RNA sequence: AUAUAGACAGCAGGACGGUGGCCAUGGAAGUCGGAAUCCGCUAAGGAGUGUGUAACAACUCACCUGCCGAAUCAACUAGCCC
């Protein structure tokens, strides 16, 4: 595994923060990113979002990139700053959209009272886009 | 042999893990019995040997003596098995009858260390003359009149010093 | 030193137990009762307190 | 609630068993729900898997038992953690998928191993911080390139005993392949019909 | 409320006798004998045929504290034939963290000798109760195996051992050093 | 109030995915705190009753299932006794 792995995640967003942030205490188990890693991992992860944006890097042995995964709070957190829909209804295109699913209308059953912090009267009777994304 | 692996393995592992490692110039700073960096003994009753002492006093049983006992230390330490009956070495931890055999390290350093100590202690003054006379411990006066825990220190003394 | 399972064989004589809040007196550990007729035998009753 | 969930449950049965014709009837090990959803997931494309209460099992095809005879030879033989698939394929495309798709279980604390395995003497590629697992088992082991390296064979556990905390971690952290079982076919039930 | 009758039936084993002199219970089998009067209960025993060998306890209008001693007498009398069938033993083990505890066992393992019970020099010297017989395991290396006929007998003797190695004037929650039962058995397996 | 659609108690398993859910952050990932209680797998699972881990982790509970085959559980109340 090129004798050393970045599976580990990390839980950092918003702020660049750096030094305040715990990716110095991350540091000693790859001895690879450092000061140099975490500011150019935090300078592609400003955005996307600016909430905590808990999200996975893959090293290259120099420079990290960074994936994140389509949380459902922190995108809609991303979104926000009323229904929207549409906006929902396409936020979980491109998710990993396993959630022990049988239904395309599970995934958004989820997302609609998970954007509950009143979205329930569509939980009750929702009768739209039961087929919409297959 | 058990609680001297334990602290040997602690040795090395907190060496390993807090200093440099064998690709740094000093290279393979691990200790080994083997090679002749781990000590036993006491210098409360003032005896210590080594691996060293003994595998020399064995090959002078059985230069070319440096050579011998560097090789012959190899398998004075490790997790091989000496089978007193059949009289030579062995690596496999089932004998072919099936009796289980002693360690190599046990069986022939601990065990007449042991058979001096318990002669020693429970005051068999046959056993100790005997062993004396099969290790040829050198005893002056004022030394060969005592007998128990102070004759155990003169003699690992005279014995091993 | 002790291995960890003949640990546990002490402790079950040792600390794993129930105390009486009233008297203090040592219970098996799935007591709900005191046995002791000086605290009435009482149900308040908390764990032995662990060296941890 | 309780009593709406077993006659919504008894409706999901009987119309499942009068859906699907044939149905193997298996028996569920110490498996884990991780593993319950991988199944559902690698299963859910051609049949379906049935797993619930064996008492409401045997009630539900004891009590209407009369729109499909055939049915009552079942019933003196499940029992047990055991359950129902039903698929429209056939017995060996089902067993082999089945029987193929095991996930490796490691070594849980307090569960019987009837399988037999043994450490072999290989490095253990982790940092030499890890020793006093090793140790307290009674396993020698040496510093060699900053490696934890088992320097000779040992007998690591042997068929039908209880695994200890220590073992059970050391094989955690070993990184290797243990004593593991799944979902096994007890029997199978094809138009009323019992074989392997 | 006065209950008319309780009554429990226990089955005897084949290869053992049992013997009824009003409510003294003497049960015979290959191991031995165990003798047990039980006259401070009111209850009616009986044996039942000559083929199974059951034995009836039986309590005739009877509270729930006298209720309660059906089921005693009836575990009492089975202990009783578990003891003379394949007998009791008791596995202990001796935990220190420092000084070994030195066992040694006397004449015919009715005494045991402790030593070195936490480094001090006090000797304990614990008899063991008539028919138990102590000894020191050759399978592990701190194990006491006390074996007997009576299952009372045989744990009160543990009990005796165990207690004699008591901590005292420390926290026993630090000071974990003493001789536990460590398991409860039979010999022969059978 | 539960219970042959098999209670209760024991013994044995699962106790999840999103999600190491959001705002709290220096770790709080279910449990140092503020709000809300989603969905699906279903046999069930609280985006958590507790232990605890610096934190991970590892346990336990309520929830279901297996063995067990007949009744059981809870909260009160008031007589004597303590
Ligand atoms: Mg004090
Ligand atoms: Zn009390």
């Amino acid at each position: 595994p090129n004798e050393i792995k970045v599976v580990y995640l990390r839980c950092t967003g918003g702020e660049v923060g750096a030094t305040s942030a715990l990716a110095p205490k991350i540091g000693p188990l790859g001895l690879s990113p450092k000061k140099v890693g975490d500011d150019i991992a935090k300078a592609t992860g400003d955005w996307k979002g600016l909430r905590i944006t808990v999200k996975l890097t893959i090293q290259n042995r120099q420079a990290q990139i960074e994936v994140v995964p389509s949380a459902s709070a922190l995108i809609i957190k991303a979104l926000k700053e009323i229904t929207f829909d549409e906006i929902v209804n396409i936020a979980r295109q491109m998710r990993h959209r396993s959630l022990a699913r049988e239904l395309s209308g599970t995934i958004k059953e989820i997302l609609g009272t998970a954007q509950s912090v009143h979205p329930h009267d569509i939980i009750d009777d929702i009768n739209s886009g039961a087929v919409e994304c297959p | 042999y058990q609680t001297f692996q334990r602290i040997v393995e602690n040795v090395n592992v907190i060496i390993s893990t807090y200093g440099e490692g064998e690709s740094g110039p000093m290279g393979n700073i691990m200790i080994d019995p083997v090679l002749g960096t781990v000590g036993f003994g006491s210098g409360l009753h003032g005896w210590a040997f080594t691996l060293k002492q003994f595998a020399e006093m064995y090959v002078a049983k059985f230069a070319e003596r440096a050579k011998k006992v560097e090789d012959m230390m190899k398998k004075l330490w490790g997790d091989r098995y000496f089978d007193p009956a059949n009289g030579k070495f062995s690596k496999s931890a089932t004998s072919p009858e099936g009796k289980k055999l002693p360690r190599t390290f046990c069986q022939l350093i601990l065990d007449p260390i042991f058979k001096v100590f318990d002669a020693i202690m429970n005051f068999k003054k046959e056993e100790t003359a005997k062993l004396i006379e099969k290790l040829d411990i050198k005893l002056d006066s004022e030394d060969k009149d005592k007998e128990g825990k102070p004759l155990l220190k003169a003699v690992m003394r005279r014995w091993l010093p | 030193i002790i291995e960890p399972s003949l640990r546990q064989l002490a402790q079950k004589y040792n600390c794993d137990k129930m105390i009486c809040r009233k008297c203090y007196a040592r219970l098996h550990p799935r007591a709900v009762n005191c046995r002791k007729k000086k605290c009435g035998h009482t149900n308040n009753l908390r764990p032995k307190k662990k060296v941890k | 609630d309780r009593a709406t969930w077993k006659s919504n449950y008894f409706l999901k049965i009987i119309q499942l068993l009068d859906d699907y014709p044939k149905c193997f009837i298996v028996g569920a090990d110490n498996v884990g729900s991780k593993q319950m959803q991988q199944i559902r997931m690698s299963l859910r494309g051609k049949a379906v898997v049935l797993m619930g209460k064996n008492t409401m099992m045997r009630k539900a095809i004891r009590g209407h038992l009369e729109n499909n005879p055939a049915l009552e030879k079942l019933l003196p033989h499940i029992r047990g953690n055991v359950g129902f698939v039903f698929t429209k394929e056939d017995l060996t495309e089902i067993r082999d998928m089945l029987l193929a798709n095991k996930v490796p279980a490691a070594a849980r604390a307090g569960a019987i191993a009837p399988c037999e395995v043994t450490v072999p003497a290989q490095n253990t590629g982790l940092g030499p911080e890890k020793t006093s697992f090793f140790q307290a088992l009674g396993i020698t082991t040496k510093i060699s390139r900053g490696t934890i390296e088992i320097l000779s064979d040992v007998q690591l556990i042997k068929t039908g005993d209880k695994v200890g905390a220590s073992e059970a971690t050391l094989l955690n952290m070993l990184n290797i392949s243990p004593f593991s079982f799944g979902l096994v076919i007890q029997q199978v039930f094809d138009n009323g019909s019992i074989y392997n | 409320m006065k209950t008319i009758l309780s009554n429990q039936t226990v089955d005897i084993p084949e290869n053992v006798d049992i013997t009824l002199k009003g409510r003294t219970v003497i049960v015979k089998g290959p191991r031995g004998t165990l003798r047990r009067d039980f006259n401070h209960i009111n209850v009616e025993l009986s044996l039942l045929g000559k083929k199974k060998k059951r034995l009836r306890v039986d309590k005739w209008w009877g509270n729930r504290k006298e209720l309660a001693t059906v089921r005693t007498i009836c575990s009492h009398v089975q202990n009783m034939i578990k003891g003379v069938t394949l007998g009791f033993r008791y596995k202990m083990r001796s935990v220190y963290a420092h000084f070994p505890i030195n066992v040694v066992i006397q004449e015919n393992g009715s005494l045991v000798e402790i030593r070195n019970f936490l480094g001090e020099k006090y000797i304990r010297r614990v008899r063991m109760r008539p028919g138990v017989a102590c000894s020191v395991s050759q399978a592990q290396k701190d194990e006491l195996i006390l074996e007997g006929n009576d299952i009372e007998l045989v744990s009160n003797s543990a009990a005796l051992i165990q207690q004699a190695t008591t901590v005292k004037n420390k926290d026993i929650r630090k000071f974990l050093d003493g001789i536990y039962v460590s398991e409860k058995g039979t010999v022969q397996q059978a």
